[PDB]
RNA sequence: GUGCUCGCUUCGGCAGCACAUAUACUAAAAUUGGAACGAUACAGAGAAGAUUAGCAUGGCCCCUGCGCAAGGAUGACACGCAAAUUCGUGAAGCG
RNA sequence: AAGGUAUGUAUCAAGCUUACAAG
């Protein structure tokens, strides 16, 4: 039902060689979601690595901007529901065999024949990004994805192959933590990992820290930039732009709005292209 | 065709509304994929050079407009000073001597190229996992 | 088992109406009665779907348009 | 740059995939406008005829 | 690894030449979803009396068959929507 | 060879199917 010319393939699946040789079939396996006969491709990423063929069709990759074999985001290198919750919209797709399943895949293929360049509905909200997902977009990826999976007969100690057992050995997997949207087991741990970062301790008082030592102004931040980034928060009581240290001092009347500034700027408020400098002010008449 | 037409830059603030990946050029949803006509042999040679020794020359057309470096892990290239795999090398080091029986006379003693080499607590955890 | 009998009622009427439209795809009484049956559930994003694919079969009737509108 | 070859197909294999699927026919081309002459209604008597 | 060349000085050491990257990698699987048939118990059998030959139409139902034959209980599955006639309500317009 | 010993449901394994994507 489907031909192709070249696969989607995020960068960690290609392997560390710029010179890889790759083979193709014409109607290979089926897609592991929609049973559609794509063209399976196979290659060797690296010299200690399994072959990692091709898992879903080009259509089921163009739907969710997903790579071709490891099923991660093509823009980030992240799972699917991390992206869809991080963009707060799911781009629904049915679950059963026909019930709207191959119907909607067929029709979304029929209205994807023109472009072949971008995902079908994610294009509008893949622009308003880079705030909540960019903190976890692991560049320089780990190639343990590509290592060959663990053999039996070392698990049973029987492996007569000796050294030339191509798969692996002495990696016993653990039966406590190992589809396409939800629910996936390590993703819950990763969203707990992002919800539970390492901040500064919240000091024992009643919201007196409306001042904060934010600095690293340099030549990027100006006065109206930071006070219009705080005017959407609310009202000041005293601003200054102290340029001996390249810093700015803002407060709020009844702290709460500047409270989310403390949530926005734990080395995190990224405007004008800079990791801003943040440590804690006085609020102590000092 | 003229150089000035295609080399003329684009006026604008570059449109930073997009992400890095969607602003980047493509034809295929993942990078601009285009045909090529490299020599088979030098492709295979520099491929095997990287596959063995972890360095190769870089393939490009318009990255910096000048590109003549090595890639992968850099320092081992100049440790061997840019030799290849099809070269009788400067030294014959860390070789590994096989024992040979190439008579085809003794039986169960002839190992030609099939010669196996001169070199020839976890199970509690494995039984508790299973 | 009130949820069981409720979803049983809903699933049996939906299966009935889907087989009724799948038999005759031309008489549009089935789509308007099925779509206003889901409109009787009073919170829907699927009766829109029933009308919006009920005009794929026949857009030239006024009754479907004015009833969906 | 990559090298793309095409895998051999052995001529002793049956068809591999179950070509037996039927989904209903999809959404057609969305309708062109209709643009007749002004539609008349006859009477209550010739309609009775 | 090999074989060849004193080729450079020891048969031995070295140098050059020729040869140039296989594998749906597993004997496994912690494996995997398990539909068909057979068993179990139900339901049971077209056409306004009874027994009934059939051939069709529709598609998200298939089986046997080399089938653009044919047979699978007519292969099964196919049901109450009345409309316009009386009357209520409401709208648009006019006198 | 079909044309006759009906078919239609509800639970219970091998046959066949991939040996894959995976913090
Ligand atoms: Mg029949
Ligand atoms: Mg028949
Ligand atoms: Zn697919
Ligand atoms: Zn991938
Ligand atoms: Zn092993």
């Amino acid at each position: 039902w489907e031909d192709a010319d070249f696969p989607i393939l995020c960068q960690t699946c290609l392997g560390e060689n710029p010179y890889i040789r790759m083979t193709k079939e014409k109607y290979g396996k089926e897609c592991k979601i929609c049973a559609r006969p794509f063209t399976v491709f196979r290659w060797c990423p690296g010299v200690r690595m399994r072959f990692k063929k091709t898992e879903v069709c080009q259509t089921c990759s163009k739907l969710k901007n997903v790579c071709q074999t490891c099923l991660l985001d093509l823009e980030y290198g992240l799972p699917i529901q991390v992206r869809d919750a991080g963009l707060s919209f799911k781009d629904d797709m049915p679950k059963s065999d026909v019930n709207k399943e191959y119907y909607t895949q067929n029709m979304e293929r029929e209205i994807s024949n023109s472009d072949g360049t971008r995902p079908v509905g994610m294009l509008g909200k893949a622009t308003s990004t880079s705030d909540m997902l960019l903190k976890l977009a692991r560049t320089t990826p780990y190639y343990k994805r590509n290592r060959p999976h663990i053999c039996s007969f070392w698990v049973k100690g029987e492996c007569k192959r000796g050294e030339e057992c191509p798969y692996r050995h002495e990696k016993p997997t653990d039966p406590d933590d190992p589809r396409y949207y939800g629910i996936n087991d390590p993703v819950a741990d990763k969203l707990l990992k992002r919800a539970s970062t390492m901040p500064r301790l919240d000091p024992p008082e009643d919201k007196t820290i409306t001042t904060l030592y934010v600095g690293g102004l340099g030549d990027t931040i100006t006065e109206t930039d930071l006070r219009n980034h705080f005017y959407q928060f609310g009202e000041i009581r005293t601003i200054t732009v102290v340029q001996r240290q390249q810093c700015a001092f803002i407060q709020f009347a009844t702290r709460q709005a500047a409270e989310v500034a403390a949530e926005k700027s734990f080395n995190k408020l990224i405007v004008n292209g800079r990791r801003l400098n943040v440590k804690w002010g006085r609020s102590q008449a000092a | 065709p003229t150089y000035e037409t295609m080399f003329a830059p684009e006026f604008g603030p570059e449109n930073p509304f997009r992400t890095q990946q969607m602003a980047a050029p493509r034809n295929m949803l993942s990078g601009y994929a285009e045909p090529a006509h490299i020599n088979d042999f030098m492709f295979e040679q520099q491929r095997r050079t990287f596959a063995t020794y972890g360095y190769a020359l870089d393939p490009s057309l318009d990255n910096h407009q000048v590109s003549a470096k090595y890639i992968g892990s850099v320092e081992e290239a100049e440790k061997n000073q840019g030799l290849t795999v099809f070269e009788t090398g400067q030294k014959k080091t860390e070789k590994r001597k096989k024992f040979k029986e190439n008579d085809a006379s003794n039986i169960d003693g002839f190992l030609g190229p099939w010669a196996k080499y001169v070199d020839e607590e976890e199970q509690k955890e494995l039984d508790e996992i299973t | 088992t009130d949820e069981e009998e409720l979803n049983d009622y809903k699933l049996r009427k939906r299966k009935t109406f889907e087989d009724n439209i799948r038999k005759n795809r031309t008489v549009i009484s089935n789509w308007i009665k099925y779509a206003q049956w889901e409109e009787s559930l009073k919170e829907i994003q699927r009766a829109r779907s029933i009308y919006e694919r009920a005009l794929d079969v026949d857009y030239r009737n006024i009754t479907l348009w004015l009833k969906y509108a | 740059v990559i090298r793309m070859v095409e895998m051999q197909k052995d001529p002793m294999e049956p068809p591999r995939f179950k070509i037996n699927k039927k989904i209903p026919r999809g959404p057609p081309s969305p309708p062109a406008p209709v643009m007749h002459s002004p539609s008349r209604k006859m009477t209550v008597k010739e309609q009775q005829e």
